[PDB]
């Protein structure tokens, strides 16, 4: 009775959303054209909705002002599943440029996507929530992406909000332009969404290259990853388990601070069959792998700072005594060291279903894993050293005049450093004793 | 689907037209004929770029040929590829230019001016939605610079919104085809500034010395320049006619290239290049694609980047490559040449993949970057002015057309400070 | 005593198909998927929250 | 802007190179009468502002060698940049002391 | 009510000093001009910055510091520096011309027209001092200035206050590169008038900071700066419990009765660790062992020397923090008992263990910085007599020729008295021989 709608926006939204359908797709058995083949089962309402002949028409938004990503799908053999009109594609892209992706060329079309997003919450009622996926260091999803996050606050009002975010990368990067459109598209999803994530791609890298021991890897498999990681998110909302845990109840158990919705997240194990042959795979072992920064999804060192929570999502065969015999282990080590007012900040869920693997992937067939969405003030740096980066390239001014005309007013430039600023001093002030 | 066209005008603009159209047919598998003979679905998805539908399956370029000598377009119809452009898009007089700035721009070249504006609205008209206009001459020429540029500066009085390209043939100091070679290029370059979103400066020195040494080829003719020039053409949309991991139209460049609003006068550079007898020995994959592409020589302009500091710098890399690999070497590239990816704009390269491979070759990166090292060219070449300016003439061959001593004070007066502008994002630091 | 056979040194792999116990279970790319088995929230009373009878309350 | 440009005005002075056709420059300075012809296009000039030979430093050693060099650690967020060493500054394992017990214990 | 005087002569002392000072205000949160800021947490708290400044009565603060150079340029500079109001302006007494590394001008010629008021300077010093413990004298002995300096000056305090502790820093000249090419002259005559004039000695030779520098430090372009941030941090911890609260009082004055077993044998070395930088601070732990093992590396003295070659004769180490001492003797307890450390037979114990409270501060940031762990020894080693071998073949190197003699000679010193030095200096070798003998 619970299906959550997803908005992938922006050149890896899609793309990255690319991957992981088929891992939501392939579980329940639904071929590619859009059918079951004869054989709790059939639910896959949570993701998807029956017409009643057979067809499952997921509830996923397409959205890109260049046609080009966009092309990619309707051409491949996917074709067939998605539903043809609710593919919002655009003319003109926006070339990087957030004020134009968020001020001119953006507009025109946001009454289509609102309108169709809108149509999709008819058919169900316990709607969970949206996962949103955009790309901070992108220009058409840096505006687009925003400008949907702006208008459903206003368009439902209350309604929570799990947006996977990926920030630029913390050192080798794509583009040049990405800290100016990165600080505003975090200043617009700073104070309208609810939980984010911290999705740098230098992260998949080492784990692809330290564990999947794949040095030439490619953004497919990236996602695949990530992919993964949604997976075990909704693992308590389509699968008998003991312990469940919803989306719903996220807020009570991951919010220390309104103010406070950035953490990081991580999963474990990412292991090929050639080096699982020799492995216990205890879930005593797997449950510190999670934990080592080296494992972790971004680029930031939890040993920098203290940790502020950590809920855990067991998936596999896994026993609830391990896990608490596993998790006072946990408790022994000072290395990781928590606030000096969180009592308890641990969530432990077990759901009965292990890991599925899609066909050609790259991680191997195991019986236990971890996925990981920790509060921990290291979240500072990340942001800091955007920080550093902002003001070096307004000093002279560089690249101003191209956001100017386009409808951006010279003063929104200022605020984005302005509230960024005071962003660092709120999860420094929270992480002292009293 | 977000279309271009194409205005190439002068001898020397006409010429490596008469490739680029040579190189695009092969692309989109395309002969000279007219007719669809291409091997993969991909090759035809995105065609409408550069051409229009026409009766009986046949396509033709959306081009414009212009030039008011006559031999030019005679020349061109007659020879292999005659075909393709339309005849009606053709214009030209029964004048000339004769390498006279003055004559093309104000007694002649004026008065034609009509019948081009008249064909380049039209097509332009016809576009869905026009991407943008490239143009691309030779300033050392009459038509092209004196003609050539007013036309550049009428079609912004009419579509303030489109970004132009110009690939300017500026003519260097070592080896001179003309004596008027350094009062053509510069009218027509001051008038550039205030016009020209971007400006690609290719310097017939970098050809000669780009052919003769790592080519290692003997007796090359212009043919063999012609085609260099023209594949660089085909880096710059080569992103916008086939899908690929990550896209990145001629606007997205724009936006990564240009440091300052008016600084916008690049050098750009092709690799990988080797030559016949040393194909096999060659181990060709990512890493060592670097080296060339980097390599000062490699560049196109007469410049050496080794004069000065890179401001920004892009790279579209051909073929089909994995995304790791072409972010890594990035890294070393700027932190083993952090000396120039100057110190206040952090990672001034900015990256593209495509996938698919020039036919023939699995691997080649096409290069557009910006560095103060054009500094150099634009305060050497012909710098004899500022000395050979104080005697005041020549000038019997240019007030024939009305041209006042006003127009040539002022404009360094407008003109004095572009290193002046440049030279100064050179040594400023936070 | 010659070199004992290269065609039984060490080959970095020989022609067993399956040369080692590695690819035995390795999944087929192009298998069709599988539906689960009984493994899943059992389902009886929310019937009684998408039926068209909630609504008209009054 | 620098970029260059032409001189247009020839019916103007020494009275002699004066459209004498022959690609000549522009016309003959005579001021002296003596060597050096005008040296089609340039540079917009220069003065003494423009070059001034920058300095190689501007300040002494005992500024920088007392200069106002927070105490950067594990986080603290900024960290100001130095040259890359593997063998140890600020990126390693820290040392603790093994201070007192006041009083007369 | 305690008071201490430091006097700086010779350009050395002059930078180095500067270190010291500059982090001492940033120790006690004084400002350029010398003015505390009222906006700091509670502030007036007892008296701990009496040690080293002295109070005007209704604003800033007057360090009990004082200036010596017989050249303008190194004092032009203090006086235009960015702390040109830290220090008294009628203390920064200078003269005229340069000793240029002569005994002979700067202690015969020219020096002695300079000490009148100086010493006037100390004696208005000294009055506002009510409980002055002694005085501190930095100065380079590779130098006739200095030593020229240094010599005459050191004596003047023996007879004009008498048993008045008085510590000297000197930093003699490097085993193999030396910044002038008479170093072993003004050194080799130097040490005779503060042989029977100086209290203690701290074998600080240069070479071994880069050393230290050069396996610890990893800057492979360090400059002055660098070794005067490492020095600088040295004095802190020294007088540590002068100025902070501690579990067993560390006095100034209970060393000599704990470092000088002999009238003669006053010369001392010491050794302190970890660093705190830029390229290691995971900071995260390691124990004491690790930082008094450190202490007693060969490679970690503040000399180019091994005390494998010698024996010890007495220790004393100073930390900072809060931890249970416990763990001294058991990190103690395992220096003993290591063979490569050995004691003399008449030494039953041979260790002085003084702990206080305040940890290590550093200027934003150091050279060194604000480690975590600060562990810092007082003890002398019989090897350094050796590596005097250094000076004493060398500067036998030179008189054998007679090279450079003439230059004291122009000023009146007699050709006569290089015999003394070799004397008494060649006397100086016998006692550590027979110090060391087994009974
Ligand atoms: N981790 C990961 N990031 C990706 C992937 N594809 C694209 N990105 C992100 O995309 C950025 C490059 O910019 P674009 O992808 O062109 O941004 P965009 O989505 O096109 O936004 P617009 O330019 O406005 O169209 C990189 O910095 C990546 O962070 C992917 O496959 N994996
Ligand atoms: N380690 C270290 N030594 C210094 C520093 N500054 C000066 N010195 C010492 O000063 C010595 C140079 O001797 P001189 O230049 O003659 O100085 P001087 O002894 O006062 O003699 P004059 O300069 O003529 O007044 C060097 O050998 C150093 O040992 C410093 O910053 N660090
Ligand atoms: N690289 C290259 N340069 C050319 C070509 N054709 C002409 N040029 C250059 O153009 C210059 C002369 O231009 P010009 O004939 O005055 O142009 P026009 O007045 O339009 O005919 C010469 O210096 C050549 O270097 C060509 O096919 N390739
Ligand atoms: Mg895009
Ligand atoms: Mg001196």
């Amino acid at each position: 009775m619970r299906e959550v709608i997803s908005i992938h926006v922006g050149q890896g939204g899609i793309q990255v959303g690319n991957a992981c359908w088929e891992l939501f797709c392939l579980e329940h058995g639904i071929q590619p054209d859009g059918q079951m083949p004869s054989d709790g089962d059939d639910a896959f309402n949570t993701f998807f909705s029956e017409t009643g002949a057979g067809k499952h028409v997921p509830r996923a938004v397409f959205l890109d002002l260049e046609p080009t990503v966009i092309d990619e799908v309707r051409t491949g053999t996917y074709r067939q599943l998605f539903h043809p009109e609710q593919l919002i594609s655009g003319k003109e892209d926006a070339a990087n440029n957030f004020a134009r992706g968020h001020y001119t060329i953006g507009k025109e079309i946001v009454d289509l996507c609102l309108d169709r997003i809108r149509k999709l919450a008819d058919n169900c009622t316990g709607l969970q929530g949206f996962l949103v996926f955009n790309s901070v260091g992108g220009g058409t999803g840096s505006g687009l992406g925003s400008l949907l996050l702006e208008r459903l606050s206003v368009d439902y009002g209350k309604k929570s909000k799990l947006g996977f975010t990926i920030y630029p990368s913390p050192q080798v990067s794509t583009a040049v332009v990405e800290p100016y459109n990165s600080i505003l598209s975090t200043h617009s999803l700073l104070e309208h969404t609810d939980v984010a994530v911290m999705l740098d791609n230098e992260a998949i890298y080492d784990i692809c290259r330290r564990n999947l021991d794949i040095e030439r890897p490619t953004y497919t498999n990236l996602n695949r990853l990530i992919a993964q990681v949604i997976s075990s998110l909704t693992a308590s909302l389509r699968f008998d388990g003991a312990l469940n845990v919803d989306i719903t109840e996220f807020q009570t158990n991951l919010v220390p601070y309104p103010r406070i919705h950035f953490m990081l997240s991580s999963y474990a194990p990412i292991i090929s069959a050639e080096k699982a042959y020799h492995e216990q795979l205890s879930v005593a072992e797997i449950t510190n792998s999670a934990f080592e920064p080296a494992n972790m999804m971004a680029k930031c060192d939890p040993r920098h700072g203290k940790y502020m929570a950590c809920s855990m999502m067991y998936r596999g065969d896994v026993v609830p005594k391990d896990v608490n015999a596993s998790i006072a282990t946990i408790k022994t080590k000072r290395t990781i060291q928590f606030v000096d007012w969180c009592p308890t900040g641990f969530k432990v869920g077990i759901n009965y279903q292990p890991p599925t693997v899609v066909p050609g992937g790259d991680l191997a067939k195991v019986m236990r894993a971890v996925c990981m969405i920790s509060n921990s003030t290291a979240i500072a740096e990340v942001f800091s050293r955007l920080d550093h980066k902002f003001d070096l390239m307004y000093a002279k001014r560089a690249f101003v005049h191209w956001y100017v005309g386009e409808g951006m007013e010279e003063g929104e430039f200022s605020e984005a450093r302005e509230d960024l600023a005071a962003l660092e001093k709120d999860y420094e002030e929270v992480g002292i004793e009293t | 689907m977000r279309e271009i066209v194409h205005i190439q005008g002068g001898q020397c603009g006409n010429q490596i037209g008469a490739k680029f159209w040579e190189v695009i047919s092969d692309e989109h598998g395309i002969d000279p004929t007219g007719t669809y003979h291409g091997d993969s679905d991909l090759q035809l998805e995105r065609i409408n770029v550069y051409y229009n539908e026409a009766t009986g399956g046949r396509y033709v370029p959306r081009a414009i040929l212009m030039d008011l000598e006559p031999g030019t377009m005679d020349s061109v119809r007659a020879g292999p590829f005659g075909q393709l452009f339309r005849p009606d898009n053709f214009v030209f007089g029964q004048t000339g230019a004769g390498n006279n700035w003055a004559k093309g721009h104000y007694t002649e070249g004026a008065e034609l001016i009509d019948s081009v504006l008249d064909v380049v609205r039209k097509e332009a008209e016809g576009c869905d939605c026009l991407q943008g206009f490239q143009i691309t001459h030779s300033l050392g020429g009459g038509t092209g610079s004196g003609m050539g540029t007013l036309l550049i500066s009428k079609v912004r009085e009419e579509y303030p919104d489109r970004i132009m390209e110009t690939f300017s043939v500026v003519p260097s100091p070592k080896v001179s085809d003309t004596v008027v070679e350094p009062y053509n290029a510069t009218l027509s370059v001051h008038q550039l500034v205030e016009n020209a979103d971007e400006c690609m400066v290719i310097d017939n020195e970098a050809l000669y010395d780009i052919c003769f040494r790592t080519l290692k080829l003997t007796t090359p003719t212009y043919g063999d320049l012609n085609h260099l020039v023209s594949a660089a053409m085909s880096g710059v949309t080569c992103c916008l006619r086939f899908p690929g991991q990550l896209n990145s139209d001629l606007r997205k460049l724009a936006v990564n290239l240009i440091p300052f609003p008016r600084l916008h006068f690049f050098m750009i550079g092709f690799a990988p290049l080797t030559s016949r007898g040393s194909q096999q020995y060659r181990a060709l994959t990512v890493p060592e694609l670097t080296q060339q592409m980097f390599d000062a020589k490699n560049m196109m302009c007469a410049a050496d980047p080794r004069h000065g500091r890179y401001l920004t710098a892009s790279a579209l890399f051909r073929g089909r490559m994995s995304t790791k690999e072409v972010d890594e070497q990035m890294l070393n590239v700027q932190n083993k040449n952090s000396s120039y990816f100057v110190e206040w704009i952090p990672n001034n390269i900015k990256s593209s993949i495509c996938d698919i491979p020039p036919k023939g070759l699995k691997m080649a990166v096409t290069f557009v970057g910006n560095s103060t090292a054009i500094q150099e060219m634009f305060k050497r070449v012909a710098e004899q002015f500022t000395a050979m300016f104080r005697r005041k003439a020549f000038l019997h061959w240019y007030t024939g057309e009305g041209m006042d001593e006003m127009e040539f004070t002022e404009a360094e007066s407008n003109m004095n400070d572009l290193v002046s502008e440049y030279q100064q994002y050179q040594d400023a630091t936070a | 005593y010659t070199p004992d056979l290269s065609a039984s040194a060490r080959t970095f792999h020989k022609d067993t198909i399956y040369e080692k116990d590695y690819q035995k279970h390795i999944p087929e790319l192009g298998s069709k998927p599988t539906v689960p088995k009984d493994k899943a929230r059992p389902y009886n009373e929310f019937t009684k929250t998408y039926d068209s009878t909630h609504m008209k309350i009054p | 802007r620098l970029q260059y440009l032409g001189d247009k005005k020839s019916q103007k002075s020494a009275a002699f190179f004066r459209d004498t056709r022959v690609s000549s420059c522009s016309y003959i300075s005579l001021k002296g009468g003596v060597p050096r012809a005008i040296p089609y296009y340039g540079s917009p000039t220069k003065t003494y502002a423009d070059t001034m030979s920058k300095s190689s430093y501007i300040s002494s050693l005992n500024h920088d060698t007392y200069r106002v060099r927070p105490y950067q650690h594990v986080g603290m967020s900024q960290k100001l940049l130095e040259p890359y060493h593997p063998h140890s500054y600020r990126n390693r394992l820290p040392v603790p002391d093994a201070p007192p017990q006041f009083s007369n214990a």
